RNA sequence: UAAGGUCCGGUGGAGCCGCCGGUAUCGCGGAUCCUGCCGGGAGUAGCAGCGUAGUCGGGUGAGAAUCCCGACCGCCGGAGGGGCCAGGGUUCCACGGCAAUGGUCGUCAGCCGUGGGUUAGUCGGUCCUAACCCCGCCCGUAACUCGGCGCGGGGGAAAG
RNA sequence: CAGUUCGCUCCCGUGACCCCGGGCUAGGGGUGAAAGGCCAAUCGAGGCCGGAGAUAGCUGGUUCCCGCCGAAUCAUCCCG
RNA sequence: GGUUGCACCGUCCGUCUUGAAACACGGGGCAGGGAGUUCGCGGCCGUGGCGAGGUUAAGGGGGUUAAGCCCCGUAGCCGCA
RNA sequence: GGACGCUAAGCCGCCCGGUGGAUGGCUCGGCUCGGGGCGCCGACGAAGGGCGUGGCAAGCUGCGAUAAGCCCCGGCGAGGCGCAGGCAGCCGUCGAACCGGGGAUUCCCGAAUGGGACCUCCCGCGGCUUAUGCCGCACUCCGAGGGGGAACGCGGGGAAUUGAAACAUCUUAGUACCCGCAGGAAAAGAAAGCAAAAGCGAUGCCGUGAGUAGGGGCGACCGAAAACGGCAGAGGGCAAACUGAACCCCGGGCCGACGAGGUUCGGGGGAUGUGGGGUUGUAGGGCCCCCGUAUGAGACCCUCGCGGGUGAAGCCGAAGUCCGCUGGAACGCGGCGCCGGAGAGGGUGAUAGCCCCGUAGGCGUAAGCCCGCAGGGUCUCGGGGGACCCUGAGUACCGUCGGUUGGAUAUCCGGCGGGAAGCUGGGAGGCAUCGGCUCCCAACCCUAAAUACGUCCCGAGACCGAUAGCGAACUAGUACCGUGAGGGAAAGCUGAAAAGCACCCCGGGAGGGGGGUGAAAAGAGCCUGAAACCGGGCGGCG
């Protein structure tokens, strides 16, 4: 679409995800059951990647 | 460093240069030769020159030349080393000199011979260095005095290292650095009968 | 309501409440020159705030 | 001892530095292409070699025997 | 010649970080000339419990008792080595033990007595 | 010739050179270059436009056109007002202040500082099931935090 | 005033209507009363990071002095 | 040296261009940052050693606090058709 | 007419004060390299994360409602109470702080596991006790496992921009990226090998062989190995043939130094075969016969006393702080003097061998390691006689199609189809087949040592130094932004000691000014204090 979108919707209001407790990010999806910052509610592993994208952020965060 | 931040384009349309800065804060850059925290044109490598071969013949001739400079009074004085014994250079002393490793007893033989005057120079710090190089270390040094060459009593002698500028060696492990430090020739040597006899023989 | 604050979230909010205080005097004497007040002071119109 | 930069100095305001124009020095097209850049090629991408003879070719033949059956006498 | 730290920056880092027991050693001061010979002990770690003389710095020839030994600021306070404050107080004057020489040894710790007689000599 | 160097006077209050042989993240006038600091524009425009509000006494105070009290006059009037859903999170209340903040102003304030205020068998959440979702087991896939079937179980409404 | 505003005017206002909350459909795929429109200020094929310092025959720019010699802008070939 | 009058001359700077004082492009001003580096291989050159020969690599012994230099190792390469 | 008689505003230069933060010196930080260490941990409830906790606490750091901590041992031992140099207050010298090992408690969340869940909450058993206190339990194996871990290692899956001046084989590349998985190295590894036909006998890695053979629009490009010199070394055990229970495991007791070794008692495996035998190569496979005869000289292990070194990161360690002078302070100048198995580098009010940490030298032990020294236990072996023994299958090998590699007729592996032989036999030596010659036994398994890493500790610099080097030297991956994935800064310096300004005048004034402040032009992001720029003034012009 077309620039000028920010007066139309009172959005963000009520989320579409919530505060995790495996990482505390605001991505534990209440309409599924999946964490998209580290995996939880569908998973017993943390995400395992050699990108690094996550692994690096996490180490610095830790 | 200098690929630490992604580098994304500010573009044209607003009348400034099209030269990339960053995403979130336009205030720094990367993958440019400017910026805090960045690369230049090409950083310094670990791969830089650090070995230089020299041929066995070529190295040996250098040793011969540097020891020849020592036996000429004029070169020794030019380097700054001042000697009482004008007609005699280098000095050979009796074989007993090695065994002595009282710092004070081995000092006295030097004083008499007139070769303490070089050691006074090294008492004065002349390896003093200006600039901020003090921060990295390796200043306030002593000047290289005479060279004491022994046959044995190990490679270092325990009554000939304490003295200023007196650096100890053996004739099996002799080197161009000891003969003419800095590529300035004209540094005194002092022999022991067993070293002099063993150097007569050529090793390579 | 506002909906709604579980038991742990009142604790978090409470941590957040503490931070919005200026640094007390006794610290600055103890350091012996000085510690500026330093941004963790909270507004309520101007504060939107990821979790 | 001497460096490449030393030899260039900072120069005359040539702004190229011994390769003439600053528009024929900006990449790999400038070279005429990277690497050898064709030889037996039907296009004359690289036409003429580096010697006057134009281009000199490869893909001629004559066997080498197995290394074990050969002997080159000494 | 000697095992060294030739970077001054690491040498300083060593100096700051030291264990508490080692910090006492930096706070040692030469025994006066009569004593130094008599025990054969070069120096010993200055404490509260001793008398000391300041011979260098602004008071010279002054002697006084050690009030405090501070290991973070690496200075010691002696009574009558003092400053006068311009708000009408008399406040202590810190000086390092390196300017100072320890005029008398007063022993009231049993380890310390074992050392002076025996090991330290 | 020069690139450049040296000396003097003031400031400064601890480090600094020359000579020779080495070395390179080694010398800037420009890149619609990057960054910091600063001037002109200007003390201009903007602080008028939409249904357009103050004004006179008196109180307080270092200071009052816009803080408060009294009087008078408006604007809004099923809706620039009242109660709530979402959201905010202390903005609530109280007391003390004016350097900062309020398109001017300020003794006022949601600003700054410090204390204090939300007390539930009988309200609602929780619970029920809905659209629909997820987990285990079987199986697949080389394999999976992937995939759905067939079984078994749980979850699922702050306007039902 | 506003990264889409203001006034007036206009169309619809029981309907194939509008509207809330939950859930569902995801990238050569969806969704589309069909504009190549839309899918989080990005759609003739979204954003993110890695490959990656992609490549250019193409624009801009490339830093201290002095001394000596001092041009060619023609010729052949080439998807040139 | 600061500033200024007179006589005379004098259309920036850099880039682009066949031609720029330009109605071609770029610059508000000052400071700081700011662009020829490394490796391999080939072709050149200068110097130096040795000579129909030349050169050793890897390694361990050795020496040293470590290490370099010093000695051994000629595997292997090149030239002598 | 000329004259300075008044030329404002303003232009140019300089000067003085401010602004500003450049510049130099300064650096408890980076960066790179060398050596060694660390070399796994977790449902026996990890790591990670959250929220509290201190006298005052805003962040950091440390801990868990026993909350900047508690206990024990050994070591060092006379002042402490983290970053933070305030006051109050607290404890120790009758042994703290600190260091090493070990222990207690170690909330909630998280593999998280009974269930759900914005980091909270509720429950069904069984032990338990006064009891709800309190302890164990309800995901998946067998009668032990998830998950984590800095990279490295193993096995699979597997791009494209780019190059070829375009473009499709080829190239990029077996790279990026994805999944499973092990260790402190991994894996390979004790011969159906090599093939200079001669010589060798497990296997890694480094140098070399070599940009050589070979591949390839025969274009660009790609690319070995045998061998050599080194390094380090170590070999064996199953199935079967033939014997046929001669055997093995588990829990409890006893004996013995808990041990080495042996016994008994309740169960299980095993006659669909434990054990004996035998194991690359036919060993003669069997059964025999002479003798020493598998006890075993050794070789290995275990127990325990001694001795030696190592190991609680800790001890001990020489010699000027003398005189005169300058200065705020000597580390300066002159003079005298001192030590060395010991003139490194920091520090101290400045430029210190002898003022101090230290240093050359030597030394220490508990848990723990190594060796021999007192005892006990286990244990390999050796000859010639007939019929030579299925002695390892969808294998060998071939057929069809690919993937891949230098692999070329001659790489390696997979899928689909066919399909042997019995050491009397088979395989290999770079085309097929047949012959000679030589080497060598696939279809069973493990394996120490030499070789990879960079979490960490130390040492080092022709390395960098606060608009540089890590994004970050200073509460940083912090502040901050974004639905999220993800993105991401800036902020270093008083002085010897704070003496960090009493007391006084003025000012509404907490600001500022006057005076007193060793230096204050060191008076509060305060060492130094550039330029652009602003004000006034001076000199010239107008």
């Amino acid at each position: 679409m077309g620039s000028g979108t920010a007066t139309f919707g009172k959005r963000n209001s009520t989320p579409t995800h919530i505060r995790c407790r495996r990482c505390g990010r605001v991505s534990y999806n209440v309409k599924k059951g999946y964490c998209a910052a580290c995996g939880f509610g569908r998973s017993r592993r943390l995400r395992k990647y050699r990108w690094s994208k996550k692994w690096k952020k996490k180490k610095n965060a830790h | 460093a200098g690929k630490r931040r992604v580098t994304e384009n500010i573009g044209k349309g607003h009348s400034m240069a099209r030269v990339e800065r960053l995403k979130t804060p336009p205030r720094y850059a990367a993958f440019v030769p400017f910026a805090r925290g960045g690369r230049r044109t090409h950083p310094p490598k670990v791969e830089k020159i650090i070995w230089e071969d020299i041929n066995k013949k070529e190295k040996r001739l250098a040793l011969m030349s540097a020891i020849a400079a020592t036996a000429n009074y004029d070169l020794v004085r030019a380097r700054g080393h001042i000697i009482d014994n004008v007609p005699q250079l280098p000095l050979i002393v009796v074989d007993d000199l090695q065994k002595v490793q009282k710092t004070r007893e081995t000092r006295e033989i030097f004083k008499k011979l007139g070769i303490w005057d070089d050691i006074v120079r090294a008492k004065e710090k002349s390896g003093v260095r200006a600039g901020k190089g003090k921060m990295r270390g390796r200043r306030y040094k002593k000047a290289k005095g005479p060279l004491i060459v022994v046959g044995k009593n190990e490679g270092i002698v325990l009554g000939a290292r304490n003295h200023p500028g007196v650096d100890v060696v053996v004739v099996d492990n002799l080197g161009v650095e000891h003969l003419a430090p800095g590529t300035h020739p004209g540094r005194l040597t002092v022999w022991t009968v067993s070293a002099i006899e063993r150097l007569r023989e050529l090793y390579g | 309501m506002a909906r709604n604050k579980p038991l742990a979230k009142k604790l978090r909010l409470a941590k957040a409440l503490k931070q919005n205080r200026r640094v007390p005097v006794w610290v600055i004497v103890k350091t012996n020159r000085r510690v500026l007040t330093h941004p963790k002071r909270r507004y309520w119109r101007r504060t939107k705030l990821k979790e | 001892m001497i460096r490449r930069r030393k030899k260039v100095r900072k120069l005359r305001g040539s702004h190229t530095h011994g390769w003439g124009c600053k528009k024929k020095h900006r990449g790999g097209g400038s070279k005429g292409g990277r690497g050898m850049a064709g030889t037996g090629k039907r296009n004359k991408s690289k036409w003429t070699w580096t010697i006057k003879y134009a281009p000199d070719h490869l893909g001629k033949r004559g066997f080498s025997r197995p290394p074990e059956v050969q002997r080159e006498v000494r | 010649m000697k095992i060294s730290s030739k970077q001054p920056r690491k040498q300083r880092k060593f100096l700051y970080n030291a264990p508490l027991h080692v910090r006492q050693k930096l706070m040692s001061a030469p025994l006066s000339r009569e004593l130094r010979e008599k025990y054969k002990v070069r120096n010993l770690p200055v404490r509260v419990g001793d008398k000391v003389r300041i011979m260098r710095g602004d008071y010279k020839g002054h002697e006084g008792k050690v009030v405090e030994v501070d290991l973070k600021r690496y200075r010691i306070y002696v009574e009558g080595a003092t400053l006068r404050k311009t708000n009408g107080t008399e406040v202590f004057y810190p000086i390092h033990p390196s300017n100072v020489m320890i005029i008398e040894l007063n022993l009231e710790d049993e380890k310390r007595k074992k050392i002076i007689e025996r090991r330290a000599g």
